């Protein structure tokens, strides 16, 4: 249940159940990122 | 080991100054003032001589004097180390002081003509703390001090400012604001406003007609309204069950009549005699301001709650005009004053449960101006079921057309204009009644063999007699016994007798009245 | 050195005593000694035991008292009044030396050991505090009246270098500042440095309010508050509205920057605890056989009627409803197309002055899931579903009413006859449907309400006329009426015998209050087990009697010109005879359960009836 | 540079303890859930789910303390309101 949470429990699965009261919206987040530098217009990638 | 603090106080001055006369030609002097006291704060330590470490080297300076703010060193005492600016506190090896912070308000017999009451902040230290309930009318004696004030940016007129010479100074910007309020600080709190005549008073067996004569003496006649009133001031006993169950002790009485009567000239007369009293009118008065209010500190860290009418009647009587014009919110409130002696507050996430064991002396008009005879008490009134059922007495004053008794008003009217306050001569005096009405408060009566069995049978010759205006139930039993340790109480003995159960039984009866009907 | 020169301090302050290796070590052997050499009156090991059922359990927390301390050893008890702080870790790791020394092993199964010291003399009120008990050990009493969540607090701390990619081992921290890390052992650098969350071991933390109880405040002033901080197994065990004893640190919360802040330098204080204690029906096999033993005396029914209010009297009639339906019946579906309900609904009707309250209170302290709403009034639960701010948190919420929240157990409305819209069909909804539905801020769901209702209410009037029938005397509407089971209709009628009886219970009890019946406690449990296993049966043997009683009464009914009879009648008279049969821990519903309940329903009829019908009623059904 | 970069989506969630089964004159408790790709979108408020998902912190008065949160690994329903 989901007041029986303690420190036991961090970096570990547990499985829970409930109601669902909000939902956001959709945020953008990258994946790939390629770059370029102001100064010189050296370029590189950034995988995530 | 560490040194003791001394405080010094100074009492029994010449004079003693007023709110709105104070000055300031006199900063920093010695004098004693007045107020009523409204909001206090929790007892809270203060930094009074502090330790500081070098951070360039680390070196231990103590015993930093701190003068109302946070003085730091200005120099390091090592003649090698040039640290002027840079130090670090150690919280663990300082010393403390106790502090509170009081608000006080001018009383009403001060204020001048068409402006309104003024304010000010006291500061407490060591052993005066917690000497000041709030409702009370103290005198201060203390030091007249400044402290700055950030709400003066924006008044008109010129406000003083520091800047630094530069005239003198080698070369090859730290504007300070001069802005300050004035605050007051105390060293002595006062709280401000013989067995031989005690005991001859216990002797006399007229003395209950005495006391009688002498409530509201200003006011002609209406022996029902005193003697109830008397009651009141007296009270009854609390007690408590196996399971937890509360049995009342206090008595609630209502006065009913039209604008023309003279009902509140009784509550005027309690207001000004009772130990603790408040008087409050029926649209004058918000919820907050009869069960309680919530404000923060300035300081920080904390919440502040501030009195009510109900609280500052706690043990007391609360006396309310125009109880038909209340609101159906301040009756939920008051309702659980009554059936309860608690009162919840839930704004802005505080929870507190706060005490209101307090008595109600209230006056109703009836509903259309004028009593009508043929209808009953219900009818008449303006109030919910759950209010009516626990107050204890209803009076009702009604207008007769005697001749003689007209003399006799409008004599008495007539002698208090003429003869000023010697058209009284009562009994008692009021010093007199407060010493005996604190003595008798202290006895704790019990209930005898005879009386169970008288009690009995006077709730059975109520209930056959009422099959009327008010119906007889269980309440009218406990109100009974109630009412009964109130007369005990009054005759200052230790058991009750079957006489006080006659005039308790007497005295309910009279109070209910007959409902007129045509033919 | 000894324990004799242990109480010669040389240096400035307790602190630094304390502090010295040479004391500390003392101390660590004292502590040793004390653990393993202590006997009771009779010599028993009272800490021998107390870590053998430390292994049981396999608990993290031990249990000291301090006039066990006191008695052996004073110079400790004196250092754990100054300075409790560092007496404890010293404490807490002989302890855990000493439990090692019984359990191998178990420094794996759980890591550190906590004490908590049980009595204390000494107890304050949290108005007598001044500064001269800061950083002491103390005790208090107190109301609790609020209640944060579980956060974690970092234990065991590892930190990452971002320029070699290194983990730096296990770092403590000690409640009083977080830690903070300079050096690099394997690429010699002060460079950025960041905590890493999943390798890192936490502990749990949780913040209570305390206020003085408002009993004890004297005349005139108001009560003060003061905050506690719970670590660990101590976190989630006083809900709020309970009174508890806490014992603890008194501190100072080193605020913030001490510049600016003008104005006097005042500092704040918190309280930083080791032990609460407060000042069932779960059951166990010793009982179960008990149990089964009082369901064979024959009349467990009329101890149980009785065993009811104890402290209300006469009304057997309203005590045999309250127990009807404070046991219940069986839900039912008819192969998940059909449902009937189980519980049994109870209304009271009464003049004023007849102790309906005292009775609604009584199924409160009896009951597993009962729950207290209020009409007209000030209740700390209203009926209707919502979606507010938490003040707290600054949350939203879903709230349901009582209702919802009162789901297989009971719901208690006072003063039920004057109630607004809202409440109204709130109510309806919920006597109707069982489900209660909500469509507010996005949020579109129905929740499950299967929940029994008592209430009150008064006539119409003030008193109650009995030359109209029930529904021209209260201001309910038949859809609401006809939801209730059992109606009870409380009247006033003066009797010169009855008033000598009941003023005598009641004189007595201000006489007695001056400064058959099971015990209540076993009654609380048997209603727990009882409803919980007990599914009694209908064999339909006995049919043919129901069938021509029913028969009888709707043919009686229209005859006599009154309310109607429908089959809502019938049903009622089956689960009824379900709770009278499960009354007797049952597994056929008997005969005599049907009679018993036959009378109720009958009765209820009858006597909500106008004068007429009602003679000629009372006279037609004199049989069952 | 934007238009040689690609991307993904988001959400936040709140789940609450059954309104039913709850402490009598307690504000319910909530946790705060986070999920992306392929399991957004997928329920709505007012359903009645079962979450898998990893319990973590985040940081955001005491000494040292810290915000915790689940990150979803798997949705389902217990049934939809059609
Ligand atoms: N039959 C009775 N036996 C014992 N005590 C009774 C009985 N009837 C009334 N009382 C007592 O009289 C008082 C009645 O107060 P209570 O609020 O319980 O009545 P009520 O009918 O619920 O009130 P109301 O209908 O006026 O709102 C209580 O002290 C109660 O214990
Ligand atoms: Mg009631
Ligand atoms: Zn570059
Ligand atoms: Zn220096
Ligand atoms: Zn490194």
């Amino acid at each position: 249940p989901l007041r029986d949470l303690d420190s036991e429990h961090v970096s570990k699965i547990v499985r829970l159940s409930g109601i669902i009261i909000s939902t956001s919206v959709l945020s953008s987040r990258a994946t790939y990122l390629s770059i370029m530098c102001r100064n010189c217009r050296h370029t590189t990638s950034i995988t995530i | 080991q560490t040194e003791r603090v001394f405080q010094i106080s100074f009492f029994n001055l010449p004079t003693v100054h007023r709110i709105r006369d104070i000055r300031s030609e006199k900063i920093g002097s010695l004098l004693s003032i007045s107020g009523t006291v409204t909001r206090t704060s929790e007892v809270r330590p203060e930094l009074y001589k502090a330790s500081f470490t070098c951070d360039m080297c680390r070196a231990i300076v103590d015993n930093v004097e701190q003068s109302f703010k946070y003085t730091e060193p200005t120099f390091c005492p090592n003649p090698s180390c040039e640290n002027r600016a840079f130090w670090t506190l150690n919280v663990t090896r300082s010393r403390f002081l106790d502090w509170q912070k009081v608000r006080i308000q001018e009383n009403a017999n001060e204020i001048p003509t068409g402006s309104m009451p003024r304010t000010l902040d006291v500061i407490l230290r060591g052993d005066s703390v917690e000497r000041a309930k709030p409702g009370d009318r103290c005198k201060f004696t203390g030091v007249e001090i400044v402290v700055p004030d950030v709400t003066q940016l924006g008044l008109p007129g010129v406000k003083p400012s520091s800047t630094l010479d530069t005239r003198g100074i080698s070369k090859t910007l730290g504007v300070r604001d001069l802005t300050y309020k004035i605050s007051f600080l105390a060293c002595h709190v006062i709280s401000i406003g013989e067995i031989n005549e005690l005991k001859e008073m216990v002797k006399d067996e007229h003395i209950y007609d005495k006391l009688v004569r002498s409530i509201a003496p200003a006011v002609f006649g209406h022996e029902a309204v005193k003697k109830g009133i008397l009651l009141q001031m007296l009270g009854g006993v609390h007690k408590s069950t196996v399971e937890g169950i509360k049995l009342r002790g206090d008595i609630n009485i209502c006065v009913v009549g039209d604008p023309s009567t003279s009902k509140s000239q009784f509550l005027k007369y309690v207001v000004g005699f009772a130990p603790r009293s408040v008087y409050t009118s029926g649209k004058a008065s918000s919820a907050a301001g009869l069960t309680a209010a919530v404000v923060r500190d300035e300081e920080g860290g904390d919440y502040t709650i501030e009195a009510g009418a109900l609280m500052l009647a706690d043990n007391g009587i609360c006396c309310i005009d125009e109880f038909d014009k209340m609101d159906i919110s301040d009756q939920v409130a008051i309702h659980e004053a009554m059936e309860q002696q608690t009162i919840s507050i839930a704004k802005a996430g505080i929870h507190a449960t706060l005490n209101a064991r307090t008595s109600i002396l209230a006056a109703a008009n009836p509903v259309g101006g004028r009593y009508n005879r043929k209808l009953s008490l219900r009818g008449n009134l303006n109030m919910t079921a759950p209010i009516m059922s626990r107050f204890d007495l209803f009076f009702v004053i009604l207008d007769d057309c005697n001749e003689k008794i007209d003399t006799e008003l409008a004599s008495h009217i007539v002698d208090l204009h003429m003869k000023r306050d010697e058209a009284i001569e009562p009994p008692f005096s009021a010093e007199q009644l407060r010493r005996y009405i604190k003595y008798a408060r202290t006895f704790k009566p019990i209930l005898t063999k005879e009386a169970r069995s008288y009690l009995v049978e006077k709730y059975k010759e109520l209930r056959k007699d009422d099959a009327s205006s008010y119906r007889i139930t269980v309440r009218q039993l406990e109100s009974m016994i109630r009412l009964s340790e109130a007369i005990a109480r009054a005759n200052c003995v230790d058991e009750i007798t079957p006489s006080f159960i006659a005039e308790a039984y007497d005295l309910l009866r009279q109070s209910i009245i007959r409902v007129d009907v045509d033919d | 050195l000894t324990l004799e020169s242990l109480s010669n301090v040389k240096a400035n302050s307790y602190s630094e005593w304390i502090t010295q290796p040479n004391v500390s070590r003392t101390i660590a052997r004292e502590l040793k000694s004390f653990l393993l050499e202590y006997t009771d009156e009779t010599g028993r090991s009272v800490y021998g035991a107390r870590i053998r059922t430390l292994g049981e359990m396999n608990s993290e927390s031990l249990e000291v008292n301090y006039r066990h301390l006191a008695e052996s050893k004073a110079i400790l008890a004196l250092f754990l009044a100054k300075c409790p702080e560092e007496m404890l870790k010293i404490f807490d790791l002989v302890a855990m030396e000493a439990t090692e020394l019984h359990y191998p092993d178990y420094a794996r199964i759980h890591s550190e050991i906590h004490v908590r010291i049980s009595d204390f003399p000494t107890i304050y009120s949290l108005r007598e505090l001044r500064e001269s008990n800061l950083s002491s050990l103390v005790r208090v009493t107190g109301v609790v009246t609020r209640r944060t969540g579980v956060f974690p607090q970092l234990k065991y701390v590892k930190f990452n270098c971002l320029k070699c990619g290194s983990i730096l081992g296990p770092f403590f921290q000690d409640s009083n500042e977080e830690i903070r890390i300079s050096f690099c052992t394997n690429c010699k650098s002060k460079g950025p440095f960041r905590v890493n969350g999943e390798k890192t071991v936490y502990r749990n933390y949780q913040r209570v309010t305390l206020q003085e109880a408002p009993g004890t405040v004297p005349p005139g002033r108001l009560p003060r508050h003061r905050e506690v901080i719970l670590l660990a197994d101590l976190v989630d065990v006083s809900k709020p509205g309970e009174e508890v004893e806490v014992t603890g640190i008194y501190k100072n919360n080193y605020d913030g920057n001490l510049n600016a802040k003008n104005g006097f330098p005042v500092f704040a204080t918190i309280i930083e605890a080791n032990s609460i204690k407060r000042r069932v029906f779960s059951w166990t096999e010793e009982e179960e056989r008990e149990f089964r033993k009082i369901s064979r005396d024959r009349g467990i029914i009329d101890k149980i009627i009785s065993s009811m209010a104890p402290s209300i009297y006469g009304h057997r009639d309203i005590k045999t409803a309250v127990a009807c339906s404070l046991f219940g019946g069986v839900p039912k579906n008819v192969n998940g197309k059909h449902s009937i309900r189980g519980d049994i609904n109870v209304l009271l009707l009464g003049d004023p002055g007849t102790a309906k309250s005292q009775i609604l209170k009584y199924v409160e302290k009896t009951a597993h899931r009962a729950v207290f709403a209020t009409g007209q009034g000030a209740s700390a639960v209203g009926l209707t579903a919502s979606v507010r701010k938490d003040p707290i948190t600054k949350e939203w919420t879903l709230e349901g009413g009582a209702l919802v929240l009162a789901d297989k157990g009971v719901c208690l409305i006072d003063e039920f006859d004057k109630m607004n819209d809202q409440d109204r069909t709130s109510i309806h909804e919920a006597m109707e449907q069982q489900s209660i539905s909500i469509s507010k801020a996005g949020i579109v769901t129905t929740l499950q309400a299967r929940c029994s209702i008592i209430a009150a209410a008064n006539p119409n009037g003030g008193r109650y006329n009995s030359t109209l029938p029930l529904a021209q005397n209260v201001s309910l509407t038949e859809p609401i009426l006809s939801r209730f089971d059992i109606l009870c209709v409380v009247r006033d009628l003066v009797d010169e015998e009855a008033d000598e009886r009941l003023a005598t219970f009641v004189v007595d009890s201000h006489v007695r209050s001056h400064p058959s019946p099971i015990p209540q406690e076993l009654l609380m449990k048997y209603i727990h087990y009882a409803r919980t296993k007990i599914y009694p049966k209908l064999h339909q043997m006995d049919m043919d009697k129901v069938s021509r009683v029913y028969a009888d009464l709707r043919r009686e009914s229209i005859s006599t010109g009154s309310f109607p009879i429908t089959v809502r009648h019938l049903e009622s008279i089956l689960r009824i005879a379900e709770s009278f049969a499960k009354m007797r821990l049952s597994e056929f519903v008997s005969s005599y359960d049907l009679d018993r309940a036959i009378k109720v329903v009958v009765d209820s009829f009858v006597d909500a009836q106008k004068v007429s019908v009602r003679r000629q009623l009372r006279r037609s059904f004199a049989i069952y | 540079i934007h238009e040689s970069s690609k991307f993904i989506d988001q959400q936040f969630l709140k789940l609450q303890e059954i309104p039913e089964l709850v402490p009598v004159g307690e504000m319910p408790r909530n946790l705060t859930m986070t999920c992306d790709r392929y399991l957004t979108n997928k329920v709505i408020p007012g359903t009645r789910v079962t979450i898998v998902g990893i319990y973590s912190i985040y940081n955001s008065s005491g000494v040292a303390i810290r915000t915790p949160y689940i990150k979803i690994l798997g949705i389902q329903s217990d049934v939809e309101t059609s």
